[PDB]
């Protein structure tokens, strides 16, 4: 448990440390709304074909009535660049909703809860997130779980003791040479195989690949 | 000097047969790298680390250690 | 099948609206915005179309490479594994559906490369099927472990509710029925491809219509712009000028906005997609009806042109 | 439930977890060998 915590706080130092070192996802929306607004207020600054860039000029200069398809020109050229916008920014609230829909679901599954699903939640098996406060987004910590180190080992599928095949309940028959032990697929716990992990199903004689080993009986020695 | 890829005619930067990873993108699988004095190289990118993991019909793996690594969204 | 990248193509104003004119360009200043926002999208759209590549094959850093050994229980991956006799990497099945699914560059319509080959897609797809193979699960969560393919096959039974003593008892039931799926499928698929063959006729289309554009007067007394220029004289043709370009910037935005959301589309099935390979690839995913029809237990990617195909 | 066997399975010694208690366990085939 000592080894785990100070995992842990490692990890979040590291992330500490890494995130103090710009972010891609939050920056960018920024910039194109930026961009957006920017070429808003520069539209503005063109004539649109017409000989005059401001209202105020081409209407002070030439009468209403000489001003009437320059006027026009103008209404329909921002007319244009505004539906050119809204339709942009239409799209971008489209993705923008996408995203926030994609954030909801990890908040219901990976925040509040253990998903199952893999690589949905971070690389490797997934623990438990904690949300953090983003300006315009949010941020996940996937409290991820992944192996280090691990070890070649002889795996037989089931073990005929007395005729009878047996076959491991959770874990799976692995050697280191000379004896034969029952561990999980995630992590090395070796044991003895016994009666209690193990459960007969049929005869040994109808798989490609078996040893010949023993089963303690533990209820065995507890009889005398 | 001036090397022609699939993408197009790339000058200004020489070309090397070692295959590294790929930093800033040109295009048809071959990327750019400012590396050893020192100057753009034109390179193919690589897929990654080219391993083969030992496989056995009597050979399994079982991990003994694990590390508590935080991934930010 | 499941599309995951289209065309990329690149459009600009002063090849597609212009031609060889100097006063086009003059005229062009005034609508130079927009033909700025164009090029941001396209080339926006250009990126997101690498990028959907690199989220939906490239889900691990390293490439697996698969063991001379062919012996697997008696499950056989001739199909789905490269072939040593020909010289490019794509799977048997890969090499099917590359014959299966089938200028337009004359008017500056040009097509972006993508980043990615086809070859590295197989690439990718081969080392993701080396390590489905071996590993199961492990080498997409972590470190690369090792692992027979018939304990792999019984874990695989373990995670939809049913015990691993009914596997190693039929063993060679198992690996027939997956042989004769495999060559059925192979078969089936021979005779066409229907989400792949749609994007790339859309997109033909597109481009046919922005070149057929350039034939339309757009009420105007010709359809080029050279013509005008020749016959009439510039300060009263001006107008027909000016209502060439903005027939075509409307046009363009048209265009621009059709690709738009084609590439929202092709964004969401490759984000589709992407999932898929992540779950039902690298692991075993327990959503039911997600990876097909029943209890899934395994998935074989296989490369496509424009898109990925799953073999469940 | 009653603390038996069947729902407890033993792992390494004692000395290891900071949080322990002391308690006993029924052991249900100690009475059937009688
Ligand atoms: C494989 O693991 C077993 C289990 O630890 C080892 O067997 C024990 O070895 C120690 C000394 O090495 C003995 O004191 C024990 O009595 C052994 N256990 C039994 C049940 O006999 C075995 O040595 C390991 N093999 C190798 C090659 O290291
Ligand atoms: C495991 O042990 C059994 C029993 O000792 C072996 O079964 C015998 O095998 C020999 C030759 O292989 C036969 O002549 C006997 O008739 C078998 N006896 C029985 C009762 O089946 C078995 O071969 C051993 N396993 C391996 C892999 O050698
Ligand atoms: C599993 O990995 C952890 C982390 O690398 C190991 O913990 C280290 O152990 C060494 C020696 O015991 C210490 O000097 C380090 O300070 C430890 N690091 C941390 C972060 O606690 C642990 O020993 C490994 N376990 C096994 C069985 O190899
Ligand atoms: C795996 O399936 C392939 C089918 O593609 C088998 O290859 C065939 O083998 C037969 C037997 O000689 C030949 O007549 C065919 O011409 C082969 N077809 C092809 C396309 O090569 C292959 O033998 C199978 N492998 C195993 C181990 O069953
Ligand atoms: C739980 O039981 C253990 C052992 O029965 C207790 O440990 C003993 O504590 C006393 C006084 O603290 C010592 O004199 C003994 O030497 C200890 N024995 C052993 C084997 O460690 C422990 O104190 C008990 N816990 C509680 C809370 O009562
Ligand atoms: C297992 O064996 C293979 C080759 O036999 C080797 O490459 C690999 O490093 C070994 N694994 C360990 C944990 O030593
Ligand atoms: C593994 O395959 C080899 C090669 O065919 C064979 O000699 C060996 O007996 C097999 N082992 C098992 C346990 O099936
Ligand atoms: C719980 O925490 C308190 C506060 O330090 C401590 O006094 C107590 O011993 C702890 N109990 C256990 C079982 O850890």
């Amino acid at each position: 448990q000592k080894l785990i915590a100070n995992q842990f706080n490692s990890a979040i130092g590291k992330i500490q440390d890494s995130l103090s070192s710009a972010l891609g996802k939050l920056q960018d929306v920024v910039n194109q709304n930026a961009q957006a607004l920017n070429t808003l207020v520069k539209q503005l600054s063109s004539n649109f074909g017409a000989i005059s860039s401001v209202l105020n000029d081409i209407l002070s200069r030439l009468d209403p009535p000489e001003a009437e398809v320059q006027i026009d020109r103008l209404i329909t050229g921002r007319l244009q660049s505004l539906q050119t916008y809204v339709t942009q920014q239409l799209i971008r609230a489209a993705e923008i909703r996408a995203s926030a829909n994609l954030a909801a679901t990890k908040m219901s599954e990976c925040v509040l809860g253990q998903s199952k699903r893999v690589d949905f939640c971070g690389k490797g098996y997934h623990l438990m997130s904690f949300p953090q406060s983003a300006p315009h987004g949010v941020v996940f910590l996937h409290v991820t779980y992944v192996p280090a180190q691990e070890k070649n080992f002889t795996t037989a599928p089931a073990i005929c003791h007395d005729g009878k095949a047996h076959f491991p309940r959770e874990g799976v028959f692995v050697s280191n040479g000379t004896h034969w032990f029952v561990t999980q697929r995630n992590f090395y716990e070796p044991q003895i195989i016994t009666t209690d992990n193990t459960f007969v199903s049929g005869n040994c004689d109808v798989v490609i690949g078996i040893v010949n080993n023993t089963v303690y009986d533990p209820l065995q020695p507890e009889l005398d | 000097n001036v090397f022609q890829t699939r993408a197009g005619c790339l000058i200004g930067a020489e070309h090397v047969n070692n295959s590294y990873e790929c930093d800033i993108p040109i295009g048809a699988g071959i990327c750019a790298s400012y590396q050893t004095s020192q100057s753009i190289i034109a390179y193919t990118m690589s897929l990654g680390a080219e391993n083969s993991v030992a496989y056995s019909n009597n050979s399994i793996a079982i991990p003994t250690n694990f590390t508590i690594s935080v991934t930010t969204e | 099948i499941l599309p995951v990248s289209m065309t990329k193509t690149s459009v600009d104003c002063t090849m597609y609206i212009c031609g060889d004119s100097t006063e086009c360009s003059n005229l062009l200043l005034q609508y130079g915005s927009f033909c700025t926002q164009l090029n941001r999208a396209l080339t926006g759209i250009a990126v997101e179309q690498d990028k959907n590549t690199q989220e939906v094959f490239a889900q691990v850093k390293q490439i697996y490479k698969t063991p001379p050994i062919k012996d697997f229980g008696g499950f056989n991956f001739s199909q789905i594994l490269p072939d040593p006799s020909k010289p490019s990497k794509r799977s048997p099945i890969e090499d099917l559906l590359f014959n299966k699914v089938t200028a337009q560059k004359f008017n500056g319509l040009t097509v972006l490369p993508p980043l990615l080959t086809d070859e590295m897609i197989a690439q990718y797809t081969s080392a993701l099927l080396a390590g489905t193979i071996t590993s199961g699960w492990t080498f997409g969560a972590g470190p690369a472990l090792q692992i027979p393919f018939p304990m792999q096959m019984a874990y695989r039974f373990n995670g939809i509710g049913v015990t691993q003593n009914v596997l190693y008892e039929n063993q060679k039931l198992i690996a027939n029925q997956f042989n004769s799926a495999i060559g059925k499928i192979q078969d089936s698929l021979s005779s066409a491809l229907g989400k792949l063959q749609d994007v790339v006729n859309q997109n033909a289309q597109a481009l046919n219509t922005l070149v057929k554009q350039l034939s339309s007067n757009f009420g105007a007394i010709s359809s080029v712009l050279n013509d005008i220029l020749s016959r009439l004289d510039p300060p009263e043709a001006e107008v027909q000028i000016d209502r060439l370009i903005t027939g075509r910037l409307q046009s363009l935005q048209t265009y621009v906005t059709q690709q738009l959301i084609r590439a929202a589309e092709i964004r969401a099935s490759a984000n589709l997609a992407a999932t898929k390979m992540s779950e039902c690839v690298l692991g075993q995913s327990k959503r039911v009806d997600f990876c097909g029809k029943g209890y899934h237990l395994m998935s074989f990617p296989q490369s496509a042109p424009h898109g990925v195909v799953f073999l469940h």
